[PDB]
RNA sequence: GAGGGCGCUUACCACUUUGUGAUUCAUGACUGGGGUGAAGUCGUAACAAGGUAACCGUAGGGGAACCUGCGGUUGGAUCA
RNA sequence: UUAGCUAGUAGGUGGGGUAACGGCUCACCUAGGCGACGAUCCCUAGCUGGUCUGAGAGGAUGACCAGCCACACUGGAACUGAGACACGGUCCAGACUCCUACGGGAGGCAGCAGUGGGGAAUAUUGCACAAUGGGCGCAAGCCUGAUGCAGCCAUGCCGCGUGUAUGAAGAAGGCCUUCGGGUUGUAAAGUACUUUCAGCGGGGAGGAAGGGAGUAAAGUUAAUACCUUUGCUCAUUGACGUUACCCGCAGAAGAAGCACCGGCUAACUCCGUGCCAGCAGCCGCGGUAAUACGGAGGGUGCAAGCGUUAAUCGGAAUUACUGGGCGUAAAGCGCACGCAGGCGGUUUGUUAAGUCAGAUGUGAAAUCCCCGGGCUCAACCUGGGAACUGCAUCUGAUACUGGCAAGCUUGAGUCUCGUAGAGGGGGGUAGAAUUCCAGGUGUAGCGGUGAAAUGCGUAGAGAUCUGGAGGAAUACCGGUGGCGAAGGCGGCCCCCUGGACGAAGACUGACGCUCAGGUGCGAAAGCGUGGGGAGCAAACAGGAUUAGAUACCCUGGUAGUCCACGCCGUAAACGAUGUCGACUUGGAGGUUGUGCCCUUGAGGCGUGGCUUCCGGAGCUAACGCGUUAAGUCGACCGCCUGGGGA
């Protein structure tokens, strides 16, 4: 949910 | 905590507008005066006064229609977790031009309607819908 | 004479040999489970207070579903 | 489920080296270099301009066109030359095949085709330098499997025809039918008209500019020669090509199929078959009435194509930045500390870092978009513009973010006076109750269950009383009561020690929030060593129950429960809600304080901390939450992506 979380690891596409 | 004080300002406006409050108070600052004075000049609120110099306390007078919310909703856009910036031609409108978008530039705080004659861009503060 | 070439030797080094490691595929006796199976056998666990309330974690038990011991929870009935 | 990698490695001196700088190379000197902003290792992959999909953001990929890099049987090396470590150059080794008089040599189709083979699957062993580009030469000329063309392959896109006018008892036939009638159906026939293309004959643009022979002018030169250039004239230059195009002829003559028909999704009846056969993308159809199977009738959707399979995106907001959730649907680590990282109150100055404004340069062409032009049209080709949201630099503005400087106090802290509490650890101590043991009085059953039995007892049980020993737990108080980060924590007393909260001020001046790795705590079971032993009690002993009893029930009973010393670190470790802060109507209470008040009672009035039950607005899938949020928001972190596998 947090944009700063996605800096470390993006959303994992299946 | 209180790390986004403009978002704290928008919280205190939206609550008392919906909960039929007559007037609200909040801790003042330089930037909060530069936003509420623009909203006073855009018909959304009525009046603002300053109280205290060692603890600056800002006050806002609410505004109603028949007991109905004038400011229906307001949306914080940029934030300390994610900064938002646009150019002089990428300025977004609110409700296709009905609502105003508070954008602070080097020529002071103005709207995107007022930024057409100024020709500048910068930080989006809030969508006054 | 100066100088060159040939030849020899040396340095570098491909391929190649032994010793002995790491990694990968194929094959592979045997072996570990799991899934897919309406009618097969064995039992009646759970869902009602499902006939010893159920469940989670842990140790032990025995064809098996499970059981008991300790502790916790209500995702339990009846309640005062 | 890759955390350490690296000694010519990192840097320096000097020598050497190439076309140029340089560990590019060598001796010496230093011990550094790289790396949680992914070093290194493993696997995969040519990349980009783009194509496709998508409203856009994104997503998947890199064939034809163009740009670059690498490669030319495998491996290594150098020469030549301006340029190669060299596709049709060489040298060496290996692999394979060919020639051979046996000693030897020859060869590199990932160039054009073409064969063998692989695979679901991709072509003629063609023509030409006419044009364009390139190579050589003064030119002529030659060469070019580049390229221009042709054939094959409905392989894709686009265009046209397979007739049109007229023609109702509306014939026949098929099928439906309440046999009355409708359907096929102006459809056919017949009546009139016409010839796109093909077929058959004729004419025929453009792709071609040049080049070659005379010749005048100009030019230099001793020169009217020769040559250079500008002119004019004559004869010529086409693979495609039987060119497009056009004239003329004959007559509808040469030219329509496939899929579907329950719903999604366009169209309804009939017969045959009988959960058999079959159908099918999903839903699920058919054992005696199936529009879903098979066939017929009729229709629908497309069209020289039509279906199917496989693959990519969309639909899918179904990895959610745009644009999702985590109380019970999958998901908030058991909790706490804290580095790196992210983020940060308020006032002023400064820097202009981020951002924004303007401008330059650049973002190759082609593709896409805008208006045009051209091929009879379209596809296709093409003019200019826009687009390419990119990157670099300069000049600006200073509100916000960042840095520096000086601050300020409401955030967060510090002191004093106090109050409450099962907060933890350590050491003593009390009294019931349980059981054991000693003694006394005392007698036939005690014990246990739904009912009985095992078991105990005439050595006197049990019951009672006296006295002693050991072990573990703390009735009542005690309550949605209190405390602790949580698991949890309960006799009293002492000692040591932790946080929480309130009052009055004084004081430091953002000292803060949050947290991946890391670090510690962390119910009980169980594990190691040494103690300890009442009661309870896995396994087990024995008796009932029963079909069997392994469980239930009962009589006993070891490990364990207890303590020290460690280890184990999982729980339905739950408020099934991560922490912090800011706000938004309220009640019934509880607990804990404090301020004032005819103290006129343990009271009246306020006002903070903690906590439960109701409930408005609002939110929610519903349940419910609802000032302690699951209401409206911010700061940061964890976690989930169908069920099962797991
Ligand atoms: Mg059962
Ligand atoms: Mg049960
Ligand atoms: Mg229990
Ligand atoms: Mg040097
Ligand atoms: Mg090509
Ligand atoms: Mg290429
Ligand atoms: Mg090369
Ligand atoms: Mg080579
Ligand atoms: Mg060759
Ligand atoms: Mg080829
Ligand atoms: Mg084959
Ligand atoms: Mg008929
Ligand atoms: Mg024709
Ligand atoms: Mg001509
Ligand atoms: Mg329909
Ligand atoms: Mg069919
Ligand atoms: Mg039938
Ligand atoms: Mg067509
Ligand atoms: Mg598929
Ligand atoms: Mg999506
Ligand atoms: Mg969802
Ligand atoms: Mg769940
Ligand atoms: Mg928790
Ligand atoms: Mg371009
Ligand atoms: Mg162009
Ligand atoms: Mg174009
Ligand atoms: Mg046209
Ligand atoms: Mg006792
Ligand atoms: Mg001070
Ligand atoms: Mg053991
Ligand atoms: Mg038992
Ligand atoms: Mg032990
Ligand atoms: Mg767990
Ligand atoms: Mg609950
Ligand atoms: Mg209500
Ligand atoms: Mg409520
Ligand atoms: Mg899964």
């Amino acid at each position: 949910a947090t944009v700063n979380q996605l800096v470390r690891k993006p959303r994992a596409r299946k | 905590s209180m790390q986004d004080p403009i978002a704290d300002m928008l919280t205190r406006i939206r609550n008392g507008q919906a909960a039929n409050k007559a007037a609200v108070t909040m801790p003042s600052s330089k930037l909060k005066v530069a936003i509420a004075n623009v909203l006073k000049e855009e018909g959304f609120i009525e009046d603002f006064k300053v109280e205290g110099d060692t603890k600056p306390e800002l006050e806002l007078t609410l505004k109603y229609f028949q007991g109905k919310a004038v400011v229906e909703s307001i949306q914080r856009v940029s934030r300390p977790g994610l900064r938002i910036y646009k150019r002089k031609d990428e300025l977004p409108k609110v409700m296709a031009g009905l609502g105003i978008a508070v954008v602070s530039t080097s020529k002071g705080v103005m709207t995107d309607r007022a930024a057409r004659q100024a020709g500048l861009g910068g930080e989006i503060i809030c969508y006054v819908a």
